[PDB]
């Protein structure tokens, strides 16, 4: 029978993209932040439930079955699932995108006897995916055709995995007429003049 | 005096204001080459140089004009009511001596025309004090690009 | 006088009042070999007088521009922007 | 931090009675919309330009619009194709401005 469980906080989310930026010059990085609609608690479904269901809490261990990383839209997660025995990494598309053998993320565990608190520390780059957004010729008269802001991309051991659009996460971004605009995009600016129409392009 | 004083000049990005070519009169200067723009919007990419600490800021005046409306016998466009604009040039607002910016890359802005034509263009520019400011120039301030093309 | 933008505006200056058969004057301290394409924007947003005048090789100029009142589109009230 | 490329300070003009001058938001249509393409100076060479700008925000009718209590919303919006702005303010609002023409 299910009995007494002490559970309080849990992991800690990082809000900078660390240990490999994807900046055009690698030396330089701007102040990335993953968007902070993080509803909070890296979800702490105990490995040692049966222990939970008997004894109140001691040093308690976890399937690190999630780490919440909510943003503007969807969520992503990097979660050491101690019932596969490997690092399951998911993304905002929905899917397991990598699955990395054995222990190559450390185990979340309780820091004390009587507690409900766990750790968190994450390291990212950006690998982009892109998707055109059209902007009128009724403003500047230069029709902008704008690729989606970058795409978050976790790193473990120097190996990169898409976590999906960084215009549903990485802040600050900006919008001009609801067009996601920020690092590692391009706008094809279709410059319509009394000469006709040229088409230049500007990389972001 | 020469603690602040500051000559200031305009020249292309094709040839720097770091040092401008001897095809410049003091009383005129039609550049015999071209602005080569980026065509995102027509943007007079140039240099400007301010030497000494400049305590106020100033202007890079600018006006888009048809080349069908040009007088090439005195370097003065003859018509075209289209669009005009100008740039702020900040160095710093220095409180005397010790704050200067030697090279200032100024990409002159004109934008907000979008209901009036475009064609083959000529554009006059000028290193312009703020409204009868401090004493600029060992020249040229005055920059008339004979070759421009407008994009709206 | 006010030195609008480095060229010394002597005339026009902002706020000038005119009557029937009175003259707009152009005198400004230019840099030499300057033209002034001079646009009298009427209160219906139109250049009822476009004319191109020539400054002299010194810096100066005293030119008569447009005779207001003595020409049609100036014979009745209202505000212009030269 | 460096911004070398074009953005714009989008100028949207209002009265002080077309602006709820406490909440920082308009309660009407622009009484003029015009833009200022600001080719902002890089920080990559502080020596080659300074990244602390003075901008003379340009508008084609506010030296052609008459004297009176105006309010202008100046928006940092990228002319798209240019890097990000605004880790905040993203705007500056002058809420007790006075034009004189």
């Amino acid at each position: 029978s299910t009995l007494s469980l002490v559970a309080k906080g849990a992991g800690v989310v990082e809000f900078l993209l660390t240990a490999y930026p994807y900046t055009g010059n690698i030396t330089f990085a701007p102040p990335w932040f993953i968007a902070e609609n993080v509803v909070k608690q890296p979800f702490m479904t105990y490995s040692d439930l049966q222990f939970a269901k008997t004894n109140p809490s001691a040093i308690l261990s976890l399937s690190t079955v999630n780490i919440t990383v909510v943003g503007l839209g969807g969520k992503a997660s990097v979660y050491y699932n101690s019932t596969s025995g490997q690092t399951v990494i998911t993304n905002i598309y929905g899917q397991t995108v990598a699955t990395l053998s054995g222990n190559v993320l450390p185990t979340l565990t309780e820091l004390a006897a009587g507690n409900g608190t766990f750790t968190g520390s994450l390291q990212f780059t950006i690998v982009p995916n892109n998707t055109v957004v059209q902007i009128p010729s009724s403003l500047t008269k230069t029709s902008f055709a704008v690729y989606t802001n970058g795409s978050l991309a976790i790193v473990l051991n120097g190996k990169a995995y898409s976590l999906g659009p960084a215009g549903l996460f990485l802040l600050p971004f900006v919008t001009y007429t609801g067009s996601a605009i920020g690092a590692n995009a391009t706008a094809i600016i279709t410059v319509s003049d009394g000469v006709g129409t040229s088409t230049t392009q500007v990389p972001i | 005096t020469a603690e602040n004083f500051t000559p200031i000049r305009l020249a292309p990005f094709q040839v720097p204001a770091q040092v401008p070519l001897p095809n410049a009169p003091k009383l005129k200067y039609e550049y015999n080459g071209s602005i080569v723009i980026t065509p995102q919007q027509q943007v007079l990419k140039i240099y400007v140089t301010s030497i000494l600490p400049y305590p106020q800021e100033f202007q890079i005046q600018a006006f888009v004009y048809e080349a069908s409306q040009f007088n090439v016998h005195t370097g003065s466009p003859t018509a075209a009511p289209v669009y005009f604009s100008y740039s702020a040039v900040r160095a710093y607002p220095a409180l005397g001596i010790g704050t200067s910016v030697p090279n200032l890359l100024v990409y002159v802005q004109l934008q907000g025309i979008s209901n009036l034509p475009a064609g083959k263009y000529v554009i006059v520019l000028s290193a312009v004090p703020f409204a009868g400011g401090p004493v600029l120039s060992e020249y040229p301030a005055q920059l008339i690009f004979t070759n421009v093309t407008l994009t709206q | 006088a006010v030195t609008i933008n480095g060229i010394t505006f002597y005339s026009p200056v902002p706020n000038q009042t005119y009557k029937y058969g009175q003259q707009l004057v152009l005198s400004i301290q230019s840099q030499p070999n300057a033209l002034v394409t001079l646009y009298v924007y009427d209160p219906k947003g139109n250049v009822v007088y476009n004319n191109v005048y020539q400054t002299n090789s010194s810096g100066g100029l005293t030119a008569t521009i447009a005779t207001f009142g003595s020409t049609p589109g100036f014979t009745t009230v209202g505000t212009y922007t030269v």
